[PDB]
Parts: C-alpha cells; sequence; structure tokens
C-alpha cells in the first residue's frame, strides 16, 4: 500500500566521491526503513537498519540519516566494491513495499577494449555448426560498436553479442560477440575479421584469421 | 556457522505446482523468523510473507494470497514455499532471508539465501554442448592470453561453468547467455592466463547444467 520512490534511479559518480541517494515514503514510517545493495545475479546484502544503524560487516563509509517520509544514504569515499543496485525497504506496514532501485555505475579513464578472436572449435565443425567468438575484454565505457566482416564483406544478421556487468575490481566492462555459420558456408570463405570501433580508440582496431593456419 | 541453501533452478511445467526449499543450518532453527523475497530479473523487489519456523504464525501479502502457500518442516531445518496455478507471469528468483528480533525495534535481515532461478515453461529441457575457445596466435596480448569454453545450444538458464574446479578465479568472464532464433541460450566463459605457462599448466572448464543433469568437462588447449 505505501510506495516508496528513489531518486536517481541510474546515476554515474567517480571513486572517492561523497555520494547520497534518497528513499521517500508515502507516508509516515517512524524512522522504520531498510537499506539493501545488490550486486547482478547475487544475493541481497543488508546494509543500514532502522534507515541509521550499521550492520556488522558495514564499511564504516556507509552512513544512513532521515526521519518521517524522507531518508538517505551515503558512501563517504566511494570505492570499486560499492557498485551495484541499492534498494530501500519500509518494514513498519503490511506489507512491506520496496523502492524502484538506484544503480550505481562507477565512472573511470578511458580504457581501450583487448581485441581477441577465436576460431571454431573441431569439435562443433563435426556437428555441422561454426562459432566464430570476437572477444573484447577490460575496456570502459560500455558503448562499444563490433562489427563483423568475412572475406572483406559486411556481414549483419546472424550475429550475437553480450556485455558483461561492471568489473568489482577494475571498473570495466567486457564484450563477447558470436557469429553461428553452417559448416559449409565457414568453409566458403579465408579471411574472417571482427572491425572494434570504440572511443578509446582512435581507430579501429581489427582482429583476423584465416581459415586453414 | 550459518547457511541458508537454496536450489539453483528449478523448471515446471505451466499451471503445475512447485516447492522452493530453503535448508537452514548451523544455528538454531526453531527461534528465528524466514521471509520469502521474489526479484524479477531487472526490476525491483517484493515481499511475499513472513514466517516463523516454530509457530507457523505468518504474515502473508495480501496480492501473494490464493497463490502462494509457506511450509516449514522442522525435522530438516528447512523451510518451505510452494507455489500453484504458475503461469509465465512468476518466472522469477525468490529469495529466502532470515530475521534478527523479529518483532522487536532491532529486527532486520541478518542472512541471506542464494536464490532461486524459476522457469515455468512446456518446453523439453535440452543439455548442453561445451566447445572449447583455445588460445591461438591471435588470442594473446601482451604476455597474456585468453581461453575459454562454449556453453551452447542448451535450455533453459541458468547454467554454471567453473574452471579446473574452482581451482582458479583470477580473470575469469562468463558472459551473460544470448537467447539463440532457436529458442536456446548459449554464453562463453573465458579467461586470461599468462602465455609462458601454456605449456605447463592445464585449464580444465566444469561446465555444469542441473536442469538437464548432464555435467561436461572440456579440456582447452592452443592449437
Amino acid at each position: 500500500d505505501i510506495k516508496m520512490t528513489q531518486s536517481p534511479s541510474s546515476m554515474y559518480a567517480s571513486l572517492g566521491e561523497r555520494v547520497t541517494i534518497t528513499c521517500k515514503a508515502s507516508q509516515d514510517i517512524n524512522s522504520y526503513l531498510s537499506w539493501f545493495q545488490q550486486k547482478p545475479g547475487k544475493s541481497p546484502k543488508t546494509l543500514i537498519y532502522r534507515a541509521n544503524r550499521l550492520v556488522d560487516g558495514v564499511p564504516s563509509r556507509f552512513s544512513g540519516s532521515g526521519s518521517g517520509q524522507d531518508y538517505s544514504l551515503t558512501i563517504s569515499s566511494l570505492e570499486y566494491e560499492d557498485m551495484g543496485i541499492y534498494y530501500c525497504l519500509q518494514y513498519d506496514e503490511f506489507p512491506y513495499t520496496f523502492g524502484g532501485g538506484t544503480k550505481l555505475e562507477i565512472k573511470r579513464t578511458v580504457a581501450a577494449p583487448s581485441v581477441f578472436i577465436f576460431p571454431p572449435s573441431d569439435e562443433q565443425l563435426k556437428s555441422g555448426t561454426a562459432s566464430v567468438v570476437c572477444l573484447l575484454n577490460n575496456f570502459y565505457p560500455r558503448e562499444a560498436k563490433v562489427q563483423w566482416k568475412v572475406d572483406n564483406a559486411l556481414q549483419s544478421g546472424n550475429s550475437q553479442e553480450s556485455v558483461t556487468e561492471q568489473d568489482s575490481k577494475d571498473s570495466t566492462y567486457s564484450l563477447s560477440s558470436t557469429l553461428t555459420l553452417s559448416k559449409a558456408d565457414y568453409e566458403k570463405h579465408k579471411v574472417y575479421a571482427c572491425e572494434v570501433t570504440h572511443q578509446g580508440l582512435s581507430s579501429p582496431v581489427t582482429k583476423s584469421f584465416n581459415r586453414g593456419e | 556457522q550459518v547457511q541458508l541453501q537454496q536450489p539453483g533452478a528449478e523448471l515446471v511445467k505451466p499451471g503445475a505446482s512447485v516447492k522452493m526449499s530453503c535448508k537452514a543450518s548451523g544455528y538454531t532453527f526453531t527461534s528465528y523468523w524466514i521471509t520469502w523475497v521474489i526479484q524479477r530479473p531487472g526490476q525491483g523487489l517484493e515481499w511475499i510473507g513472513d514466517i516463523y519456523c516454530g509457530s507457523d504464525t505468518m504474515h502473508y501479502n495480501e496480492k501473494f494470497k490464493n497463490k502462494a502457500t509457506l511450509t516449514v518442516d522442522t525435522s530438516s531445518s528447512t523451510a518451505y514455499m510452494q507455489l500453484s496455478s504458475l503461469t509465465s507471469e512468476d518466472s522469477a528468483v525468490y529469495y529466502c532471508a532470515r530475521w534478527w528480533d523479529y518483532g522487536s525495534s532491532y529486527d532486520y535481515f541478518d542472512y541471506w539465501g542464494q536464490g532461486t532461478t524459476l522457469t515455468v515453461s512446456s518446453a523439453s529441457t535440452k543439455g548442453p554442448s561445451v566447445f572449447p575457445l583455445a588460445p591461438s596466435s591471435k588470442s594473446t596480448s601482451g604476455g597474456t592470453a585468453a581461453l575459454g569454453c562454449l556453453v551452447k545450444d542448451y535450455f533453459p538458464e541458468p547454467v554454471t561453468v567453473s574452471w579446473n574446479s574452482g581451482a582458479l578465479t583470477s580473470g575469469v568472464h562468463t558472459f551473460p547467455a544470448v537467447l539463440q532464433s532457436s529458442g536456446l541460450y548459449s554464453l562463453s566463459s573465458v579467461v586470461t592466463v599468462p602465455s609462458s605457462s601454456l605449456g605447463t599448466q592445464t585449464y580444465i572448464c566444469n561446465v555444469n547444467h542441473k536442469p538437464s543433469n548432464t555435467k561436461v568437462d572440456k579440456r582447452v588447449e592452443p592449437k
């Protein structure tokens, strides 16, 4: 019944910056608010209960404040381990209601992608398909354009991309592009490349390979 | 040593029922509360209901009434949440968490479970095929070499891909699986390793797909 609205929903930040997020309640919950923080795909962790008290193991930089309808969660010096999505939960009235979430993404210096490319495995060719993987490791920001080229001819219609969450140690994104062809069509061309065009590179980086090798 | 164990994933045919287990271990079971939370991926969180393991005194969510039925087994020290009339909407992640001093003014969630990735679909499960992403001349960058394993043509998610049975962790990259046009999933798990140690070290990826009950351990080598 009680609606909790957070702001901002998404936000960037640097290292060591003092960042505060807000969790406003539709009613007066009388300081009965807890702060949760979750990393992508993992279990949530309890940070603060009753909006101002630390859980054992919570770093000293996490602070809580607020009363009545408005509450805040502050980080003293933002570090590369505090990323993820932050949720606030009021437990004063039934039923309990969470917020929309607050995604904290770390801003760092521009990083160039480590471009790799793998030929299709020999076991896969015995099945009838061929999967060529172009790899982009340890780059930032996330926005990167990858283009597949076979025999210098641009291909579009059979590629699938995937970029992981922001790294917990280096604050970087990593992308993986998968090009799947039939066994006959893969053995029809010679040079297979993937053009990686990114902000951290003044010129497109190309990694190619031939079939025979 | 407090520990709460939830299954990795549960495949459910639509319309049928299922049970999610939350096995508590290492502490006094009948002296605490347990709360279930559902998380549909990418969205927020939602409270299902508070349950006391030892008086069966519950606190249900109004919208989750007539849908969820919570249970506790004091023998196995395990909590249970059963879902009925399962549709394509209920496919989400379900957590279980423990309360400390529930009811008092100093109550909060002190321990969390891993979470059950529940996917409701009528399609049959298919095991994955694991192909090695071998290191090559085009797979190195300044004394570092990248190798991996391609987990392809499986359903449904999630699949867990570990390296050397967990012996190697630094520099692993398990990418989110993409949905094929055929209706299957596929991902790759890559690791950046030193190049000089490629002749002496062994890199075996341990792919485990419990929904299909098939576990593939494929060794990947150069050339």
